[PDB]
RNA sequence: ACCAUGAUAAGGAUUAUAAAUUGAAAGUGUUAAUAUCAUAAUCAAUGUAUGUGUAGAAGA
């Protein structure tokens, strides 16, 4: 059928779906969720100095 | 053209669900053919999408009955393939409005809106004075003053 | 079923056209380029290691297998675990007719025989001639094979 | 009529052919379901007076055999009947012959989408088929054209009451030379089915489904699955299923509370 | 122009003509008429009749 | 019926006849007839079309018996007689490929036995003077839309057909209503439109080089700059090239002198009719849109802060220049009012596609907007008061000409396959089109051209769908008669 | 003439539009020539009445007018549909 | 409803009432004017050049004459069955569920490419095999003493087997060589079953 | 009638630059001039303001003649009457009598027709006279 | 699948949280009988299901 | 930037994909009037040429579907009150379906065609040629 | 202020034999769950990221 956007190329974003038409350099869209899902796994550093401690208000 | 910002595009098929409203108005529908009779081409597109939606407008408020069921299912079947023959025919007709319209812009050097694409003159997309200052989709920077497409002699 | 042995093949060429400038560097006494292209060799022998374990079982790793020993038994690699999944794959590797000929109407003017000197494809079913769908399908790589019987008749 | 939650023409026959209907019509006090009054010479020519037999009588009888052993014979004739046969309502009108052309349904069942046992009777019955298709009987085998016809597989239904063979031809204008020769051979398929396949849920009905490669296939199972979870709404469906728990528990604590 | 058009007319949904009118949804939702309403329309009355009645 | 392929193109002789189509696209649209020839056996069929492209003939060949008839000119013709273009909305009609028609009116006939006679106007100059009553010419004055344009353009296409020295000023806007205006090089406290005017000298040079080289300059100073290569101008058409031909700024000034000296020469000269014709006399009458500058741009500045100047800090209204005061114009009406030359015949028309007004006014949306090139000029217009030619009253279309104008345009569209073409049967026919266009359009000739192309999107005529109703009934009971 | 104006200026010259007002002549096979009307609006004015529910309302209110001219002219407009008066808001 | 509020009179808005009265009077004009009245083989071939230029055949045998034979002949084996002249490429294309081969035979049944390996596979197999035995044909053809001549395109008996899709797309594919190879009988091959040897268990059960 | 737009669009969420709409108070609606632009009552009213100017520029540009004040006795007979002052009576017609219907408020008279009352003390002709065509002579438009 | 899961089990502890309710811990009749006995087989598994739940009896 | 779904798709076909609003004007048309008279009085016809050749492969009579091919390829009843997932998934869908993708529009050097001419000689500008 | 309010979802039968009218419609009638402060003594509140919502609008 269309193979127009049924693979994610590496390089693009997940919501820049690619125009290219080629399979081999291709990940299948579970990969990349399963890749982003692996990927995502870190906390944002929390402010120490920006916001003061309750005990010192 | 005077309509140069960021715009937002839409599916051919909710474009096609206005009909009477904008998709077939009939003044845009009128001026499209004067587009097509001067540059000297049959509106034949045109003409298929105008019978279309007269034939649908003139029926538009009539609710079908309730079908009764045929097991062979060829009068449902029949029915959707000639809905989406329609369809195809107005996608066609919709297509060729892009194209001749972007096409007598080029001739007529008519800078488009940003991230619209002229075949002859700007392949990507022509970004002129966008709120975001670096291309939308390339991501490099746009320079100042906007690209000029075409000569300055006038 | 979509699976390319493109990088594979990539990956092998390289370590066979490394073995060979090897030789050629040694010939050449350039020891520098030979400690070099040695290395290079283990370097890229690491990083193809994993496409032959999960190719091994396909037609393309069948033929490369005795070249690819060569290359690192030049290269005195004995206690490789590639090595010795070569050896493996390399030691497994080398361990009716009717009473009277008739022609059915589908084969008329000449049927073609598979003359009976050609030996017939290694996993595929000797039928006896009388049930033959057709000449054809006894020729050689034509022939049924066991698990080709399991799915489809003829 | 009207028509509450249900279609008006399943509200009809719930109505019209319903042992309740029929009750009432007879003249039995039911509340909830009730025939439909003074339907002319429309009612069924079952439920006429004078005509059928009385269910008000029937029902004095505890089985079928009993009701056969003591049941007497239907009064022939009746005004109704006169009426229906001057309409010429005394048999149904032929309806559009089906058995010589093929199914235009809306999809194509997904490989996915039926049971591993109807899976399985369908691979062998592909097998059978392709292997004696040329072994047909020698007044439909003189006239099919065999270098056109293809079959790219059998479907079937849930327990294979229903086998549906996706057929169609290199040159699409075969299928009107092809379409009723294969037709005619839908009893020497099940003849070949009953013959060469043991493990058959049962013997079924064959279908001739076409398709040039023009249908579209479903979904996969899981797949349409996770879609629904997916999308659906959340809110909504919490809601019904714990009502759905609700009920659960109330008809428990009834059934508990009955001792 | 019209007589010769009256026989190259289209009846059929095929090329450049197509049943855009619902006929396949909906189905035939003009009525037409073979009768003269009376006070608005006239045909002459048929001789085969006329002669009967006279008769 | 499918007795197109039977068909066979006929000749082609004229760009007319190669405006021809496929038969495919005229099927039914133009429906073929069959006729039934003797030749060397009893039994023929020539296929023909039932309707033909009107002739392609030239103004000496039009004739009176041709008047309310649809004629046409060659492309090539065109090109030949129209360099400059065709002002107002004429070429709204003539897209590439389609043939370029003419109606034959009345007033087209009078205006090509005029020019007749002023092809040899020395012989018949008392029928000259009675004819416009003694004035150096006629005005052509009527409603928007009336076809003033069309028959100047009908008019410069009889003179230059006659070979006649033409002065041709299409879309006189492009003077009066320029782009940007420049005081005059020579002229003390005259203006120029020096876009135009260049664009004007390459047209006339062009459209009358056999004149114009044939020519003599007799007052013009041989001593004019000019740069290396190039000879010194000796007769008019090099005079108007040396014009027209320059690299800019060096154009803006030479344009000039140049129209200066062709205006005094064209004065002088006594012995050649000179046919003047401008669409929309009524913008060289009255004024352009230009107004003064701002004396403080000449007088000159040190800073800003010192003469307590608002040139910058708030907009005024300097008068506007009137259109006498262009050197152009200027020429124009001293060959006009200046007696003693009869030689030069103004065949003038106005305008009158200004911007509506009717009490109230918002702002016009530019996407959906058929007044966006109209004029700024809401004032009124006499021609009698406002010129010294004589007016000539044109109306709308009588149903004689509505009926030829809009069987062409129909037809020919069709024909060379611009119109319905295989969806004739989605339109209505011939007599429901001219009636219904003569209802919306008032047989005006702009309306009847806008309702002709607006005729794709009529949703209330149902002759069709009962034609098509009927006939399938017929054939219906003829088949299950035949049964 | 709709209010003082002539319809292809008071309805801006749109086809689509003055068919409507056209439709009732048509409908009781007449010549639009034969009469001249004048129509009066008493709603709420505007400076544009270019728009299909004002082209729906002259049509009807031409209709009616036609009807009380000769009564028999009611025959074909009524089947056509011109007398009958929709109820949108 | 969404529309209830519009009258049914609007709901389809009949119109054209001006044309009925026209066509029943049309119509009884065009009975009266009837009763009024009432009061695919081949194309033709005769010249045998013409016959010979138009279909690239001589009919005429003219040849030797072998006139004075026997009284009596032998008939054909297989009367009935089509004529294969000895300039034939009998290719044969075996499709499968997962596989589609491809092989030609000489008139003589020698074989003259080795095989080649769903309905694109078909095709694709079809296409390279036609591509690589056009060559070959040529050196055999040359090697036997038959030169090609210009634009003379080879004569092929195409036999399928497999109900399978490969089928449509190998015959495509022979179909888009139209230029070069130009098929004269397509017929199908695939066997008429007998007793046979067994079977696998996973047919039956 | 007018086929300008004359109220200000609605603002009942945030649109975008689509094929069948355009961004509020972007530089194509009244001539760039939204620039400036809250509340929608404040919004029309200026609106309203901007059309007004509209409506006054194009009712002045339309405007061809001049007003001076003339002597009663240096006057048309048809302007030798009373006349009351705008909008208080109805339309006046300059002169029933002699088939003149028409407003005599709006009636203009030529500058070229008044010389002798106007420029009393230059004794020539400063505007030529009028040229007036002769209506009873055969010309090229009564010669058919 | 997460929202699948989730959509499967919150049902359950929303209704034991909220929605839980208060606890205080002859051939005619033959062939009733039998329906009687016919649906509550068929529905054999929810309403096992229901009475786990309520009395606590699930493995998670 | 924030990516979006809002990519054109350049790399095929005249005009992007998912193409950008475009509007006509009348000042646009009185232009294309003004530019197509000064072409056709400088006798320059290979616009116009090329102008034929857009229209002849762009504008032809697209194929009438056999039954069972629908337009949608997607149910499209699952998103039952998700309509921001249907309209991603119709603005992916219609992304993908591109014109040089339509295979029912009959195009290119295959298809014949009646109707329009192929040939830019059998044009009127070219109709010295034709007298015999 | 510790009364017995009440919201919520759920059941249903009746009516076109006209082609007229600007308009061919409205009458009629049911189980659970949930809920119930007031006859009383006061007080100033690279590698990369997708939300529900909110406003306008298989009749086993
Ligand atoms: N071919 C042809 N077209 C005509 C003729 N008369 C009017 N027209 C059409 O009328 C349209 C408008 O042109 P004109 O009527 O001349 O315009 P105008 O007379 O200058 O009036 P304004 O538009 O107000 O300036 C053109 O596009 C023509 O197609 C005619 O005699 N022959
Ligand atoms: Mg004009």
């Amino acid at each position: 059928g269309v193979l127009e956007g049924a693979m994610h190329k590496p390089g693009e974003s997940g919501l820049q779906a690619g125009s290219s038409t080629t399979i081999a350099g291709k990940e299948t869209w579970s990969q990349f969720s399963t890749k982003m899902r692996y990927g995502r796994r870190r906390i944002r550093v929390i402010d120490v100095a920006a916001k003061m401690s309750y005990e010192y208000q | 053209n005077t309509f140069l910002t960021s715009s937002v595009a839409t599916p051919p098929i909710s474009v096609i669900r206005t009909g009477p409203k904008w998709w077939a108005d009939p003044e845009r529908m009128v001026r499209q053919k004067l587009m097509y009779f001067t540059l000297g081409v049959d509106q034949l597109p045109l003409r298929r999408t105008a019978v279309i939606q007269r034939d649908l407008q003139r029926f538009h408020m009539c609710k079908p009955p309730p079908r009764v069921g045929d097991s062979t299912g060829y009068k449902r079947s029949r029915a959707a393939q000639l809905n989406t023959w329609y369809r195809r025919i107005q996608y066609q007709e919709y297509h060729m409005q892009h194209l001749f319209t972007r096409h007598v812009w080029g001739l007529l050097r008519v800078y488009p809106g940003n991230t619209t694409k002229i075949q002859g003159k700007a392949d990507d997309g022509y970004v002129g004075y966008d709120s975001v200052p670096f291309h939308r989709y390339n991501r490099a920077p746009l320079p100042f003053p906007a690209r000029e497409l075409y000569e300055r002699r006038k | 079923s979509l699976h390319n042995p493109g990088p594979f093949l990539d990956g092998a060429l390289q370590l066979i056209k490394l073995h060979l400038a090897h030789k050629n560097a040694a010939a050449d006494k350039n020891t520098k380029a030979c400690s070099d292209i040695e290395g290079e060799f283990l370097r890229e022998l690491e990083a193809f290691r994993p496409c032959f374990t999960m190719s091994s079982s396909l037609k393309v790793a069948k033929l490369y297998t005795k070249k690819l020993h060569g290359a690192l038994s030049y290269f005195q690699l004995y206690d490789d675990p590639l090595m010795r999944q070569l050896d493996m794959i390399i030691g497994k590797q080398t361990m009716l007719d009717e009473r009277e000929e008739t022609v059915l109407p589908s084969e008329l003017p000449n049927p073609p025989k598979p003359d009976p000197s050609t030996p017939l494809r290694e996993r595929a079913l000797k039928v006896p001639a009388q049930h033959r769908g057709h000449w054809v399908l006894r020729d050689p790589d034509i022939a049924i094979t066991r698990e080709e019987r399991r799915t489809d008749p003829w | 009529i009207n028509s509450g939650d249900q279609s008006p023409y399943r509200y009809v026959e719930e109505r019209l052919y319903s042992k309740p209907s029929r009750l009432d019509r007879e003249g039995v006090k039911v509340n909830k379901t009730y025939a439909l009054q003074g339907l002319g010479d429309l009612e069924p020519l079952r439920y006429g007076a004078n005509f059928g037999i009385s269910e008000k009588d029937a029902l004095k009888y505890e089985t079928v055999a009993e009701k056969a052993k003591y049941m007497e014979p239907p009064i022939p004739y009746s005004s109704l009947a006169a009426r229906k046969l001057a309409a010429g309502a005394l048999w149904p009108a032929a309806p559009d012959p089906e058995g010589m052309i093929s199914k235009e349904v809306r999809l194509l069942r997904h490989e996915s989408s039926m049971s591993p046992s109807a899976r399985a009777f369908s691979e062998r019955v592909a097998y059978h088929l392709r292997r004696s298709l040329k072994a047909c009987p020698g007044h439909i085998a003189e006239h099919i054209d065999f270098t056109q016809l293809i079959i790219q597989e059998v479907l079937g239904s849930r327990r294979s009451k229903e086998i549906y063979i996706v057929w169609f031809t290199v040159d699409p204008g075969a299928r009107f030379e092809l379409e009723p020769r294969l037709h005619q051979l839908n009893h020497w398929v099940q003849q070949l089915i009953i013959k060469r396949v043991k493990r058959r849920p049962h013997i079924p009905r064959v279908t001739w489904i076409y398709d040039g490669g023009r249908l579209e296939r479903e979904l996969p199972r899981d797949v349409k699955q996770e879609l629904q979870s997916f999308v659906a709404d959340a809110a909504t469906t919490l809601e019904s299923r714990v009502k759905y728990l609700k009920e659960l528990d109330t008809m428990n604590q009834r059934m508990k509370d009955i001792p | 122009e019209e007589r010769i058009r009256e026989l190259m007319m289209p009846l059929e949904v095929g090329e450049n003509s197509f049943a855009a009118n619902g006929q396949a949804t909906h189905g035939n939702l003009f009525y037409f008429r073979e009768y003269p309403m009376y006070p608005g329309e006239y045909v002459p009355a048929e001789h085969n009749t006329l002669s009967s009645l006279r008769d | 019926k499918s007795l197109a392929a039977m068909y066979m193109r006929p000749p082609v002789t004229c760009y007319t006849d190669a405006c021809e189509a496929p038969v495919a696209m005229w099927d039914g649209a133009i429906p073929l007839k069959e006729t039934r020839k003797l030749k060397n056996g009893v039994p023929v069929r020539t296929v023909s079309r039932t309707y033909s492209h009107p002739p392609q003939l030239t103004p000496t060949q039009l004739s009176f018996n041709d008047i309310n008839s649809m004629y046409c000119v060659g492309n090539d013709e065109l090109i030949q007689f129209f360099p400059e273009g065709l002002g107002g909305r004429v070429f709204q009609t003539m897209p590439p490929g389609h043939p370029r028609g003419f109606l034959y009116r009345k007033e087209t006939h009078l205006l090509n036995l005029f020019v007749d006679k002023v092809q040899h106007w020395h012989t018949k100059r008392s029928v000259l003077s009675s004819l416009t009553n003694g004035r150096t010419g006629f005005i052509v004055d009527g409603p928007t839309g009336c076809g003033k344009s069309a028959l100047m353009c009908q008019v410069v296409h009889f003179a230059r057909s006659r070979n006649i020295v033409t002065l041709y000023v299409p879309d006189a806007k492009v003077w009066t209503h320029g782009e940007w205006c420049w005081p005059s090089t020579i002229l003390p406290g005259f203006f120029d439109a020096p876009d135009a005017a260049r664009s004007f000298l390459k047209y006339f040079a062009v459209a009358n080089r056999a004149t114009l080289t044939s020519w003599k300059l007799r007052c013009t100073p041989k001593d004019l700059p000019t740069e290396q290569g190039e000879r010194q101008p000796q007769n008019l058409y090099e005079l108007c090239e040396w014009g027209h031909r320059a690299v800019a700024p060096a154009s803006i000034d030479r344009q000039s002198v140049c129209v200066k000296f062709l205006m005094d020469e064209l004065s002088e000269e006594k012995k050649l009719p000179v046919v003047i014709v401008v669409d929309g006399w009524n913008l060289f009458s009255h004024e352009t849109h230009f107004r003064y500058p701002h004396p403080d741009f000449l007088r000159g500045l040190a800073s800003f802060n010192e003469s307590s100047t608002d040139i910058d800090l708030y907009p005024q209204e300097l008068p506007r220049i009137p259109a006498s005061r262009l050197s152009f114009v200027r020429g124009l009406n001293k060959m006009i009012l200046s007696g003693d030359d009869p030689n030069k015949f103004f065949i003038t028309c106005t305008t009158r596609d200004f911007k509506p007004f009717d009490g109230i006014s918002g702002f016009p949306n530019v996407e959906t907007d058929r007044f966006a090139n109209s004029l700024d000029e809401y004032a009124p217009y006499d021609p009698e008061k406002d010129s010294h030619f004589h007016p000539i009253q044109i109306g709308n279309f009588d149903e004689y000409e509505y009926r030829s104008f809009l069987r062409f345009l129909i037809n020919s569209g069709e024909l060379a396959g611009l119109g319905w073409g295989p969806l004739w049967h989605a339109s209505s026919d011939f007599e429901r089109k001219l009636y219904k266009i003569g209802f919306l359009s008032g047989r005006n000739p702009q309306g009847v051209v806008d309702h002709y192309h607006q005729e794709l999107v009529w949703r209330y005529d149902y002759q069709r769908t009962r034609q098509k109703q009927y006939l399938l009934k017929r054939r219906m009971e003829g088949m299950s008669r035949g049964a | 003439t709709v209010m003082g104006k002539p319809l292809s200026l008071v309805l801006d010259n749109k086809a689509w539009l003055m068919e409507m007002v056209l439709m009732p002549f048509d409908e009781a096979n007449l010549d639009y020539r034969d009469f001249d009307v004048h129509i009066v609006s008493e709603g709420h004015a505007m400076p544009s009445i270019a728009n299909e529910i004002a082209a729906f309302a002259l049509r009807m209110a031409v209709a009616n007018a036609l009807v009380k001219l000769i009564p028999l002219t009611r025959i074909p407009l009524k089947k056509s549909g011109l007398l009958s008066v929709d109820r949108r808001r | 409803d969404k529309y209830r509020r519009v009258p049914m009179l609007l709901k389809p808005q009949q119109g054209g009432q001006q044309y009925f009265n026209h066509f029943l009077i049309r119509s009884t004009n065009d009975r009266l004017t009837q009763q009024d009245v009432d009061n695919v083989p081949p194309p033709r071939v005769l010249g045998g050049d013409y016959f010979k230029t138009r279909f690239g055949y001589s009919l005429v045998k003219n040849s030797e004459m072998t006139q004075g034979p026997v009284d009596y002949s032998q008939l054909d084996m297989w009367g009935e069955m089509p004529r294969y002249t000895s300039d034939m490429v009998f290719l044969y294309l075996v499709s499968r569920r997962r596989n589609t081969y491809a092989v030609a035979y000489t008139y003589e049944g020698k074989r003259i490419l080795n095989t080649y390996t769903s309905t694109d596979n078909g095709h694709q197999v079809t296409s390279m095999y036609l591509n690589d035995l056009l060559p070959k044909l040529r050196e055999m053809r040359a090697s036997e003493g038959r030169p090609m001549g210009r634009g003379e395109k080879v004569e092929l008996v195409v036999r399928v087997m497999g109900f399978y899709n490969g089928r449509q797309g190998a015959v495509r594919a022979v179909q888009d060589r139209a230029n070069e190879f130009h098929v004269r009988y397509f017929e199908d091959i695939t066997p008429f079953p007998l007793n046979g040897p067994k079977m696998p268990r996973g047919v039956f059960k | 009638v007018s086929t300008g737009e004359f109220d200000h669009p609605p603002f009942q969420f945030r649109q975008r630059h689509t094929f069948n709409t355009t961004p509020l108070h972007d530089a194509n609606r009244f001539g760039g001039r939204t620039a400036y632009l809250k509340d929608p009552r404040t919004v029309q009213f200026n609106v309203d303001v901007w059309c007004a100017q509209q409506t006054l520029r194009k009712r002045w540009k339309q405007r061809d003649w001049e007003v001076i004040e003339i002597p009663f006795r240096l006057v048309p007979r048809e302007q030798q009457r009373v006349i009351p002052e705008l909008y208080t009576d109805i339309p006046q017609m300059t002169d029933p009598a002699r088939n003149d219907f028409s407003n005599i408020r709006n009636k203009v008279y030529d500058r070229e027709e008044l010389q002798g009352v106007l420029f009393p003390a230059a004794g020539t002709m400063l505007y030529p006279p009028l040229q007036r065509v002769d209506k009873q002579a055969m010309t090229l438009d009564k010669y058919l | 699948l997460i929202r699948q899961c989730l959509r499967d089990i919150v049902p359950v502890i929303e209704y034991r949280n909220r929605e839980e309710p208060a606890r205080l811990p002859k051939r005619s009749q033959a062939k009733l009988r039998f329906r009687i006995r016919q649906r509550l087989l068929k529905f054999q598994r929810q309403l096992a299901v229901a009475n786990a739940i309520a009395s606590r009896s699930v493995l998670y | 930037s924030k990516p979006s779904d809002n990519v054109a798709w350049y790399d095929k076909g005249p005009v992007e994909w998912l193409p950008r609003p475009v509007r006509l004007t009348y000042d646009h048309l009185d232009q294309l009037q003004q530019w197509m008279m000064r072409a056709t009085l400088d006798g320059r016809t290979e616009e116009f040429n090329r102008i034929r050749d857009l229209h002849r492969e762009w504008s032809q009579h697209p194929l009438m579907p056999v039954l069972g091919d629908v337009e949608p390829k997607f149910p499209l009843n699952l998103f039952k009150q998700n309509h921001r997932a249907k309209k991603r998934f119709l603005v992916r869908w219609h992304k993908a379906n591109t014109p040089a993708n339509w295979l029912w529009m009959p195009r290119g050097p295959t298809v014949v065609t009646p109707l329009h001419r192929t040939n830019p000689t059998q044009y009127p500008e070219n109709w010295k040629q034709m007298v015999q």
